[PDB]
């Protein structure tokens, strides 16, 4: 029984209360397909989990004939490496490396820092980084005076302990943006999006797969319409894990299948 | 050794082949040999020295420096990217599987079948099945109803691919009636199809996304355009192929993810792949 860790991140993972008898509300999509739901424990309590990555997990489980239990990452983060002197990963990265999880099934960005320590599958989603604002804000994108000349009149941020945190902290050229950013970053994409809707936050630098979906659903938000960096999501396993090979073949087959396009149609577009 | 036999394949702008001379290779280019046949009824031939440059050659240059290896680069002579014929692989993939090369560098698409007989690095550029049309034409991508059931429209869309490769094979397996329909619009090659599009004899051309992005980038007058990247079908990437269980895979993967994260890949993309449009 594989221990799968994941994270709240619509549209890839929705997290909903169970019904009174601890089961999950049976739903269909507008186009008549069943909405597959799995029970996921999370911060202590069982909940209902569904979405792009859950459909992906289910397909994977059936393809390679394994059972699983799903839990949400204890500290709510994707994962960066911090100083304790020794070092440790937080977020889902830390859970996977410690054995709290056997596999990360999440919108988990593939990058060189994490690939040092874990195995990624071939990407299950190709996307990138963009910027989300509130309708009525008019910036031009990553290069714009209010972003490269930051000040307290225009607050912009990303998610704490994420790949985007990694990305802005590792590059000397982003030092000025990172200094303004690290004093405003949020605990979760949801809180930062709801902060833009509340006008407390002015720009949110995050994954385009999420941000473009947020705009399409919430009229009061809009993105730049431009990717400034491209990256992919992968399934995460421990080093030399015996699943890595078939997980990847299964991801590739599912792109070539049309299956990944079906998920994109169901969840993203 | 840290000295590697590497196979490649000509396909501009990823790999571009030139003659020598003085009679050596000038900078930007690295040496690459090709076994040229005497005639079509003998195995006899001559190894001709050529000069190779391009997006993927630059990748190879960085990998060589970062992962620290030397190499003999040669061009595939039998096949193109890699096709299993009667369970016998040709192309770049065949060089690797049959151990004449430990590495294949070029416009080589990562796919499931090849991944069973070779290992693939992380993808260094995105690709997939995309669609190119004349500016103004409205299509969502391969799975558009205009393609899946062409006669649901009057007149029916005229669309095709270049047959005998991965696009035709993918379509044949996923959309049997589309494949049956579009056979009549088979294009001899990419440039043929571009001319057909611009002369109004073809409404859409279904092909490799990275190639179609590059063509539209440099199209004269910018009249030919591709669908958005959100609508590429069966997204994957070009990757480097290695022998099964290769010990070079991990450091290649780290170097490629390094180049992506630090801006080096984007600069090669600007240097080789972006155009006016
Ligand atoms: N790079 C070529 C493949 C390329 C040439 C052709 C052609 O000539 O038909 N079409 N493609 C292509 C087809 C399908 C996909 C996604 C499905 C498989 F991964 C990506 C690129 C190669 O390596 O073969």
């Amino acid at each position: 029984r594989l221990k799968i860790v994941t994270i709240h991140q619509e549209p890839f993972v929705y997290v909903k209360p169970t019904m009174s008898d601890g089961t999950c509300k049976e739903e269909f999509t507008v186009n008549g397909d069943p909405v597959k739901k799995v029970i996921c424990t999370g911060p202590t309590v069982p909940q209902c989990c569904y979405g792009f990555c859950i459909d992906l997990l289910i397909k994977l489980a059936r393809t390679m004939n394994f059972t699983y239990e799903v839990h949400l990452v204890a500290d709510g983060k994707f994962g960066t490496q911090e100083r304790v002197n020794k070092k440790e990963w937080n977020g889902m990265m830390g859970e996977l490396l410690s054995g709290q999880a056997d596999m990360i099934v999440a919108p988990l960005t593939i990058n060189n820092e994490r690939a040092q320590y874990i195995e990624f599958s071939k990407p299950f989603k190709y996307q990138g980084l963009t910027i989300l604002v509130k309708k009525g804000t008019r910036i031009t994108g990553i290069n714009d005076p209010r972003l490269r000349n930051p000040s307290d009149k225009f607050i912009y941020a990303t998610v704490k302990q994420s790949s985007v945190d990694i990305y802005f902290r590792r590059q000397v050229e982003l030092s000025t943006m990172y200094r303004h950013m690290e004093k405003h970053n949020y605990e979760s994409a949801a809180e930062a999006i709801q902060a833009v809707r509340d006008n407390k936050l002015h720009a949110f630098i995050w994954d385009s797969a999420v941000l473009e979906f947020e705009a399409s659903q919430k009229c009061d938000l809009v993105t730049t319409g431009e990717l400034f960096f491209r990256s992919g999501f992968g399934i995460g396993m421990r080093k030399d894990s015996p699943w890595k090979q078939n997980v990847s073949l299964s991801i590739l087959k599912s792109h070539e299948n049309g299956f990944m396009e079906d998920l994109d149609k169901t969840w993203v577009r | 050794d840290n000295h590697l036999s590497i196979v490649t394949l000509e396909e501009a702008p990823f790999v571009i082949v030139e003659d020598i001379d003085t009679e050596t290779c000038v900078r930007n280019t690295v040496p690459c040999r090709k076994f040229v046949k005497i005639n079509n009824s003998t195995n006899e031939g001559m190894n001709v020295k050529k000069c190779c440059k391009g997006f993927c050659i630059d990748i190879l240059k960085k990998l060589s420096r970062t992962v620290k290896f030397t190499y003999d680069l040669y061009l595939v002579t039998n096949g193109k990217h890699g096709k299993k014929v009667n369970n016998v692989w040709n192309g770049m993939i065949g060089e690797v599987v049959y151990q004449r090369a430990v590495m294949a560098v070029g416009s080589l698409t990562i796919n499931e079948e090849r991944s069973e007989v070779v290992d693939f690095s992380v993808p260094f550029v995105e690709t997939g099945i995309s669609v190119m049309v004349s500016r103004g034409t409205q299509v969502t991508g391969l799975s558009d109803k205009k393609f899946q059931r062409p006669h649901d429209y009057s007149p029916p869309f005229r669309f095709g691919t270049v047959p005998n490769g991965s696009t035709e094979r993918n379509i044949r397996n996923n959309y049997p009636y589309m494949h049956q329909y579009m056979t009549r619009f088979n294009q001899r090659g990419v440039e043929d199809a571009l001319v057909s599009l611009k002369t109004g004899k073809l409404d859409a051309f279904i092909y490799d996304a990275a190639v179609l992005n590059y063509k539209a980038g440099r199209d004269e007058g910018c009249k030919l355009v591709t669908i958005g990247s959100g609508y590429i079908f069966a997204t994957t990437g070009y990757g480097i192929a290695l022998q099964k269980g290769s010990p070079w895979k991990r450091q290649i993967d780290l170097a490629l993810l390094q180049f992506v994260g630090d801006g080096e890949m984007e600069e090669l993309e600007t240097l080789w792949l972006t155009g006016i449009c």
